[PDB]
């Protein structure tokens, strides 16, 4: 848990439908933010990357495939701005 | 008959290419414009690659930029009050 | 900096139903014709083949349910809309 | 007199989309499938014409703009394959 | 003797933005509503139509090219789904 | 190497190994192309499909629908208290 | 139901998972999208191309091969000017 | 021994974009272009080739799937066009 | 038992080309056409396939590799509508 | 020189050797063609597709059915009337 | 099976692989392709080259070029030769 | 300015067939021909596919189909006669 | 050798032509006019196929892929029309 | 029976550039214009994408040559013509 | 005093198919090339212009739309090659 | 003054096309390109442009409605690409 926490009220609002999911589901949210949060590098099937155009100095991962968390890390802390499905997002 | 008016603000530059590429093709802007519009209409949708903006993701970067995000002390605790115990 | 004006004359059902549609896409209609002009200077060309409405899969099977004879009767207009809307009259 | 009223199974799940309009629309669209019906010249804003595509014989006219009514008259008969936008169409 | 006025809890929120804008597009969003209030015909400017994709029940006009009220008039109710973007809508 | 994939109905696969088989290549093949042609275009060369419902309009409409809203006596009352007095 | 699918490599998987999720698609919609525009169309909607530069990037190349570039003395100083300071080494 | 340097207008505009990313990334930009201009090749998840068009040379490279570099080797000069994802380019 | 034989004018037209083939072709054709009318299915060089259209069923099958016969059964008639080459037919 | 080539079954070996022949081509030339073609494009210049009937298919399809076609009572009677007796049978 | 095959040269070998390779197809999958278009059109669905020389179009010119040519004394008196008196 | 007309005759269902299609996608015939015409130019070629018309070779067709071709005792005779005894 | 040989004047004019050819191509000529004549069913690598369009009634073999006979079986009678190239016979 | 004429307005440069493209495809003006006509019908759309020249690979050749500085010089367009023209002065 | 009239041999055997011709357009071959003969411009309809293509050298004109005649003025010399269609000469 | 002449190793090759016209014609291209060279505007009918393609500033004039000249004037030297008729070169 390196890298501070911290997340923007909206990413709060997300997590009001992120809660109506499975409880596994719910878990391995937590699970991909904590390796994040250790500075570890994601599984294949995440497809972690940074973002272009607008969303530039930010990161996208696919917890599941419709799935997707954006985040950074800025100077000591993990930044997450928002999670949900492809089409909530952008 | 009831015709109407479609138009766009576009700058000088633009203008000039547009309307040199719609030369040399053999038709004129206002001619290339309504082929568009009819095309989006006989397709339903763009028939060519778009581009999407996202006002609540913008607010959410633009927040944490601004370094008014919210603290959490470890992912559990974060996640107990965002799941509100789930 | 300096900002011209491009248009087209067209009737207002194209008008309405070409709004609709950029309105559904998400994009004003200014912003669509710029998208168009971008493209074609982009492309050196019209970025895609000119041509009238195509029916798609579903409103193809729709025409040959009809043309194979398998429709489904309605006494008059107004008994269709009723059982068609479930009362809505 | 009359043509006899055919539609299409998938004029019936259309019209789970078309139901949703106010009663006004609705009736608007009753209003021009009785005119269809009787042999009625139908007005210069229903854009009423023969599709050029690969149509076989079938018709389109506006309702609204944005609302195209699919039909084509066989024998004595109104058939009425669609009912929707032209995203929902072609 | 006008239409009684309705607006959603999403339309109040959307009006934050709105007041962040200028005063005079402010007061033509004022003005384009209370001529729908009056059952008046908006201008040609305004491609007022019914919708008929996701948000069918309703209609939509455009008080600036950029900026969409999404609207429906309900026996004597004018009532306001929302007004913003095509983006933030669609 | 890894997979770009979905799942698909059985009609439409049918439908759309069919029209492969016609114009010469496999649905594999076909998909390839497809995800290349996205990527050198740096987007979808061709119409989308009317997007998923907007939560946020789908949730005012839904509200209004089921009588929820909110009273106004007025447009100028409305617009005093939506824009906390600038109007 | 079935699965569509192709075997990618990587960089092929993160830059088309890059396109489809800044449009608003998972992985699965966008090949969905695909594969029911190849059947609505009898054939593929776009002719396959390699990539063309837009007039913005033949813009920069006719800049650089009429000899109107800006010249730099290293890497790092040309980090140091286009970061405005960001990154002045490596 | 090293080529000069040399970026198009549009160039530096383009990294007004890259300065947002985070110094990792930024220093990653600047390891590719360094080996470029040092004449060496590059690994081959860089997916470095021609473009085949009438694009006098120029090349491209992916620093990350979707962070393309367009740049040309001319006389002794290392000459960059764009730097930004698929769709700022292409 | 047999369906009802129906062919289209175009079809009457197309065999004033068929009758200046050697007899040999044209008893081929016959043969084909008669297969079809028996409801017989045909052979694997025959090509036999529905055609993946607005076509309400027809389908193509290859009498030769360049003449190609057009048809579909309905109800319970044989309709044939065109005979020719490729270049003839599509 | 090279060789470029593709495997190809019966059908569509011969069907396109008869195109090519009355084009005026060895299959060798047409193939160069294509190549040359693809090269000067930076793309395939066609839209890959499935047949489709031209405006005399597409009549004849549509007289079908609407009903309007020929009736023969046999294989044998139609081709004596459609080759103008040159074969009264089979 | 059979095949469908051509003679290149080695440049144009390469940069064809080369732009296949960009769309994301093999050079045997893009000449099939090709194929299958030709028959689903029934035609060459772009543009050909300009034709082989009519030979009987270039011995004309050449027997010309040379100096072969037939002299003519009037236009009448060639079209009373070459009409054999029609005209 | 130097302008001339280009025209064909065409039947009259062609000419309602062609003015529809052109009138479903949002031009005139005549804007249509034009953009044939510089398409056609801009290409070098005409990019869509074609019919290919040989006067020799029907004028040899017919010759035989009238019952006036030449008879051969044998391929031997025939090969011997036509390359002049190679 | 069943069938009674005859040629056209224009293929005594080609066979000018054919003349020229090495003394090998020219037997393999005379090879398949002979299979021709005793009604033999030529190699897959002649392609052997009837010819569509105006010249239906007549055939097309590949002697060489660059050397095609045009030819028919009449009556009793092996006819042959053109022999050369398929940009000289098409 | 009953025959029509289509007919567009445009420059002499147009009408010869076209009519030798036609010429050297052995096709009429007539023809071609008519065989554009049936295939735009028979698509329902014009076949082809619309679109600027472009060079073909060896007019971009020799672009690329000339722009890496790689052409051959000429004292002047007379001895130009008379070194590439083999004497024809 | 003209030019000096000369014709090739394949002009005179191409003018027995203009012979086979009306009176009226054998006429109006002699008009043109009179015209020709006298360095006179030919009307807009001859669409007279040089050759380009295999025939460069050489010019062409019009008779009748598909009449085409191709010639040169060499020296003091019109030089007839061809006359015939478009397909027959090029 | 004058800039100087320049032209690449195809606009040889195809001044080898360009030789076998009339004297007349070869001069002709001269006279353009002595203009050029002068920095002289050339005449309506030799439509001078630039190319809006992928064209690297180069520009297109008419010697002849079907003899094109591809040139650029870059510093101060007239570079010749290509000359010959509009299939030679697109």
């Amino acid at each position: 848990s390196m890298y501070k926490l911290e997340y923007s009220t909206q990413f709060k609002k997300d997590f009001k439908k992120i809660t109506k999911m499975p409880i596994s589901d719910i878990i391995e949210v937590g699970n991909v933010i904590s390796k994040l949060q250790r500075g570890e590098k994601l599984e294949p099937k995440n497809v972690d990357h940074p973002l272009t155009g607008n969303w530039v100095g930010f990161r996208d991962c696919h917890i599941k495939p419709d799935l997707v968390l954006i985040y950074r890390v800025f100077n000591d802390q993990l930044q997450l701005a928002r999670i949900g499905s492809q089409s909530d997002l952008f | 008959m009831r015709t109407e008016m479609l138009s766009t603000r576009i700058d000088h530059d633009t203008k000039i290419a547009f309307t040199n590429v719609c030369d040399e093709m053999g038709l004129s802007t206002s001619q290339a414009i309504k082929l568009f519009a009819k095309a989006v209409i006989n397709h339903g949708g763009i028939p060519f690659e778009l581009r999407q903006p996202n006002e609540v993701t913008a607010s959410a970067i633009q927040e944490l930029v601004e370094g008014k995000g919210h603290k959490a002390e470890s992912v559990e605790a974060m996640l107990n009050e965002l799941t509100e115990g789930k």
